[PDB]
RNA sequence: AUUAAUAAAUAAAUAUUUAUUUUUCUUUGUAAAUAUUAUGAACAAUUUAAUUAACUAAAAUGUUUGAAUAUUUAUUUUUAUAUU
């Protein structure tokens, strides 16, 4: 599970980092916004 | 093998797809209230509801305006195309709680209050972010002053 | 009344949907 | 009623991706400074983030 | 260039059987349980069967496939109504998932009665046997 | 209803070679006098049809036994099975099963 | 006829909106949810290319 | 609002559940009398 | 009370005699005409137009031996999504195409199979890790995506699915 | 410009972004490889889309563990940004 | 490019039929348009910059003076490309809403926003599986251009005494073969 | 909605402004301040139960057989699709 609120195990590999840790919660990839592929909008709205 | 299935047994429920086929507003207000509980207000609207005693009661009450289709949990899982080992409980826990109409609130005034609180907490997120940055900067400056004094 | 959005609903046009032109570094 | 429109709020983190990128970069710079043990660098980078 | 998809993944059921083999045909008769009346499917019923939600412009390729595309392959923009339709599909999925989760949680807690129907239905319909014990 | 024990023993041994016993009893009584090779169901489930898929497909070739403490409960379970399409149904009790050795 | 007897699973087709739309990584034992919460959350059209 | 909603739900349930009432001569509802189930001349086949 | 005084005095030139000469009469007539035209457009114009289109399609079907009823039902059965306006246009301007459609409907050609439901590959159930590599389900999905990319059109990326799948190795730099 | 199914390659890029967010960095890298191939074939040299997909590919390499490859890709991205004209402020910041 | 199929005979017999002008029935803006290589249409507004070289994805039918391909519902391998000439608003439609009772009048102006598009080229590159029988759903292994795949016979039998008899030529005129 | 007149929780309807995030599968317009408030039925029966619509297109609504003809009883002929 990726979106879970709690912590995640990392004993598998120390060098492996989560995307949220690497870039933070407020930042998302620049998804290709196109008719075929529509990404989620406004993660601030998504939160609650 | 002409014998009972020799293995552990799992209970599987059902899901009702309810489609409104007659103008709900042409009936008595009790029928319309039951349809709204089923989340139906206009002809041609379809909803997916659990197979539970309350939903069965509502569908029985409004069975002359509603056409029902059944889908076992296995059938629904196949329909959506997800691995059998994943659980709808896991999917529900993963999906966000503020998706659409979070909940049927007592009145539209309370709904407006809920939206206002959503926006207020959105703003407070950034406000507290900036405040925490300020506090950490203040702590760092205090530590620097202490080191300079020492 | 109250809306359930059980059927398809067209998103309302709002000023926040303006196509914002991305900032571009000067040519000089 | 319908007063959420009087307080409609749009997050700069969402409506300006450059700001979010730079905020994350400054957070990482502050973390690196803390790991190294530097103080002046962390102070200046955090102050610049606050000013942004 | 052009596009023709019936499924999200783009896969389709084998339409043309092997040469010389008798091809499969759909059920022309309506899906009514009773043998009578023996009515053929309506055009709207055929639309439902083939995937369109009763109307050409409600579901299916005519609704999911972009109406245009730049000559160099660049796709089209995300219209507000396109995003709204995607949200509606996600809402249908969320409804299904939440209903399934509710059923599973009721089963786990033990609230799903072993009796077929509610008291009202049971005392109204003779078809339900008596479960007294 | 009640039948001799040696005949039931030999039939269960050299006829089925599987599981054909449906136990309809309260959980406390089932724990007190358990049977490992008998599948535990509820008479309401049998009558409603929740047990239809687990029950054998070959109606004619499948003969079932019902383990219950109440004769009325056993008869109700047999009626449910017959309604669902299983006429070859017999009733047994824990004493008969123990004497046979199925336990 | 206006009395059509067709399954409501047909009435609501899930063919072009499978679970992968919201759980893209579901097939790979990764339950990540990317669901468009509401029509309200629409930042507006964005160009795919600069050209 | 909770009390009003509960009362409305109870009224709807009461007015929509008991579609028909057994004849008073057979059994007086107001006198608490009730009629049991007579399955003598019944059948088991799914007719 | 607002009336389209200025808006309708402009077109007041389109009437005759008293209405065109006197402002009040012309304005009243134009207001009535606009309201009646609005009502007709919103409650009868579509019905009349689609009835005309139906009759044209029916006449074409009759000339070809069929009729509107069977033609509509068989178009639905065969899953040919041609709106009645399109059918009329094809019949009037492309008689050969309309006859081909009628022949398709008449023939015992199996109609297209219903849309398929999403299928979970066995790779999803395959355990990962078994006890640097990619999930087999993800690899299968990537292969399907690359196949769709190649089949969408005659792109110059090449038809080698394996070569495309191994693209990232092109950008990778050996240490 | 030559024809390329940019819709399909955008689907692949979105899937790669989802893999990045989900932590499936190898799968994200595999998808970004195809996306970068397509963008390189389609768009002209020193193009915004090309440099952006190279940024994403460098991020995927770094997350997977190929630090040298990620460094080389980001260096080439910076070279392309220098060569271009009026580069996007957001893109250069990223 | 051209039609393709595993059968060389069918491929070479059908390729010459595609050469020539083509028409296409396309679906766009919830409307269906029949277009040719030089036809101008007015579609509902498309967020496309003027003078843009655009392509239409979902095509319901293609055809020409010698062939016709249908989609059930859509087709593949069809390249319909046009140029966005204009982005304008068509003639205004005036809706005047009023009721004799209340002194309220509403004047709605609907200038239907539209994009005017001129089709520049239509190409088709079908992939045929094999010959398909009409009166039977089976598809033939062998394609014989010299023989009708579904022969036809006259109706008159003499049993129907009160049958509307047409002229003999029309009643029994044989048809030629359109592949030789 | 409607109780004139001693220690009884509460008139309602409409309008204006305004107020309360209480848990349960779903759903749900509750409250306060303020303004106004004759648009008016006689019997019988039963009952603690019975004139609204943004444009384009789409669109599912809809003359015989317990006789007759005949003679001094015998004869006769008793599903669909589709349209707002």
């Amino acid at each position: 599970f990726i979106g879970v609120t709690g912590p995640m195990p990392q004993a598998t590999s120390v060098s492996t980092k989560s995307y949220t840790d690497t870039y933070g919660s407020r930042l998302r990839p620049r998804y290709p916004e196109s008719w075929d592929t529509v990404p989620p909008h406004q993660p601030s709205r998504e939160l609650l | 093998a002409a014998a009972i299935a020799p293995g552990p047994y799992r209970r599987v429920g059902n899901i009702f797809i309810v489609h409104c086929d007659d103008h709900p507003f042409k009936h008595s207000w009790e029928v319309n209230r039951m349809l709204r509980e089923l989340r139906l207000e206009f002809k041609g609207q379809t909803t997916i509801v659990p197979d539970i005693p309350q939903v069965r009661k509502r569908i029985w009450r409004v069975r002359h305006i509603v056409k029902v289709d059944v889908l076992d949990l296995d059938e629904a899982k196949a329909l959506i195309g997800v691995p059998e080992h994943i659980s709808f409980t896991d999917l529900a826990s993963q999906l966000p709680p503020s998706f659409g109409r979070v909940k049927a609130v007592p009145s539209p005034v309370i709904r407006s209050k809920m939206n206002f609180m959503k926006l207020r907490r959105m703003r407070l997120r950034d406000v507290l972010h900036r405040d925490a940055l300020e506090l950490r900067l203040l702590e760092l400056k205090r530590s620097a002053m202490k080191n300079d004094e020492q | 009344v109250t809306r359930l959005y059980t059927s398809y609903y067209t998103g309302v046009l709002y000023p926040n949907q303006l196509v914002q032109p991305k900032q571009r570094l000067p040519a000089d | 009623y319908n007063f959420e429109e009087k307080f409609v709020y749009f997050s700069p983190f969402d409506y300006d991706r450059t700001f979010a990128l730079v905020d994350q970069c400054l957070e990482r710079a502050e973390t690196i400074f803390n790991e190294i043990g530097d103080v002046e660098g962390a102070i200046r980078v955090l102050q610049q983030r606050k000013e942004m | 260039y052009s596009e023709a998809r019936s499924n999200y993944d783009g896969t389709s059921l084998p339409a043309w059987p092997a040469p010389g083999k008798k091809p499969t045909y759909p059920a022309a008769l309506s899906e009514l349980r009773l043998p009578q009346p023996r009515m053929r499917k309506t055009r709207t019923e055929w639309m439902y069967y083939h995937g369109h939600g009763g109307c050409p412009g409600k579901y299916g390729p005519s609704r999911e496939i972009a109406d245009f595309e730049y000559a160099d392959g660049t796709p089209a923009s995300i219209s507000g109504r396109r995003f709204a339709f995607k949200h509606h599909q996600d809402h249908l999925l969320v409804q299904l998932i939440r209903a399934a989760a509710t059923v599973e949680r009721y089963d786990a807690s033990g609230l799903l009665p072993r009796i077929p129907g509610t008291a009202e239905q049971r005392n109204w319909d003779p078809a339900i046997p008596l479960f007294l014990d | 209803h009640m039948v001799h024990d040696s005949h039931k023993l030999r039939e269960k041994l050299s006829s089925r070679k599987g599981i054909f016993v449906i136990d309809v009893r309260d959980p406390g009584e089932r724990k007190l006098n358990p049977v490992p090779r008998s599948v535990a169901l509820h008479h309401h489930d049998l009558l409603s049809g929740a047990s239809c898929p687990i029950l054998p497909q070959q109606k004619s070739a499948a003969e079932l036994f019902v383990l219950a403490s109440n004769e009325s409960r056993g008869l109700n379970s047999a009626a449910a099975l017959r309604r669902w399409g299983y006429d070859s149904v017999v009733q047994v009790d824990y004493n008969t099963l123990v004497e046979a050795g199925y336990v | 006829r206006y009395r059509l007897f067709h399954p409501r699973r047909e009435a609501i087709p899930m063919h072009m909106c499978p679970a992968k739309t919201i759980f893209p990584l579901i097939n790979s034992n990764n339950l990540l949810v990317k669901t468009r919460n509401s029509w309200e959350d629409f930042t507006g059209r964005k160009e795919f290319d600069e050209d | 609002a909770a009390a009003a909603a509960a009362a409305a739900a109870a009224a709807a349930a009461a007015a929509a559940a008991a579609a028909a009432a057994a004849a008073a001569a057979a059994a007086a509802a107001a006198a608490a009398a009730a009629a049991a189930a007579a399955a003598a001349a019944a059948a088991a086949a799914a007719a | 009370h607002y009336r389209a005084k200025l808006e309708l005095d402009r077109i007041r030139s389109m009437l005759r005699g008293r209405a065109r000469l006197e402002r009040k009469v012309g304005l009243k007539r134009l207001f009535f005409l606009m309201r009646t035209q609005t009502r007709y457009r919103v409650e009868q114009q579509a019905h009349w137009e689609r009835a005309i289109v139906r009759k044209n399609v029916d006449s074409a079907a009759r000339e070809h031996g069929t009729g509107w009823q069977h033609l509509r039902n068989e178009l639905g059965r065969q899953n040919v999504m041609l709106l009645p306006r399109s059918q009329q246009l094809l019949a009037q301007y492309e008689p050969l195409a309309f006859r081909a459609v009628v022949e398709l409907c008449a023939s015992r050609i199996p109609p297209p199979p219903p849309p398929v439901v999403a299928s979970v590959p066995e790779e999803s159930y395959t355990l990962w890790p078994p006890a640097s590599l990619s999930h087999p389900a993800a690899r299968v999905e990537l292969r399907c995506g690359v196949e769709r990319v190649l089949r969408r059109g005659p792109s110059g990326l090449g038809n080698n699915v394996n070569e495309l799948i191994d693209a990232w190795k092109e950008f990778d730099v050996s240490p | 410009r030559p024809y390329v199914p940019l819709g399909e390659v955008a689907k692949l890029e979105l899937q790669g972004d989802y893999y990045m967010e989900g932590g499936m960095f190898q799968e994200a890298l595999e998808h970004y490889g195809v996306v970068a191939k397509a963008y390189n074939y389609a768009y002209p040299e020193n193009h915004a889309q090309r440099i952006g997909i190279r940024i994403k590919l460098s991020a995927a390499f770094r997350q997977t563990g190929r630090l040298e490859s990620s460094l080389a890709n980001i260096e080439e991205v910076l070279r392309m940004l220098d060569a271009s004209t009026r580069p996007s402020l957001e893109l250069i910041c990223e | 490019n051209g039609l393709r199929c595993p059968d060389a005979l069918i491929t070479r017999t059908l390729n010459p039929l595609l050469n020539g002008p083509k028409f296409a029935v396309i679906y766009c803006g919830n409307h269906q348009y029949k277009v040719a290589v030089g036809d101008v249409i007015a579609v509902q507004r498309l967020r496309v910059e003027i003078g843009s070289h655009i392509a239409l994805k979902k095509v319901l039918m293609v055809g020409g003076p010698r062939f016709t391909a249908i989609g059930r519902p859509l087709l593949e391998g069809v390249r319909v490309t046009a140029q966005v000439e204009e982005q304008k608003r068509m003639r205004n439609v005036v809706s005047l809403f009023a009721t004799p009772g209340r002194r309220h009048v509403r004047w709605v102006d609907a200038p239907h926003a539209a994009t005017i598009i001129r089709i520049c080229e239509i190409f088709y590159s079908p992939n045929v599986v094999g010959e398909l029988d009409k009166y039977k759903g089976e598809l033939l292994e062998t394609f014989t251009p010299g023989q009708h795949t579904n022969p036809v016979y006259p109706v008159d039998d003499g049993y129907d005494v009160f049958r509307k008899k047409d002229k003999e030529a029309m009643e029994n005129a044989t048809t030629f073969l359109d592949l030789l």
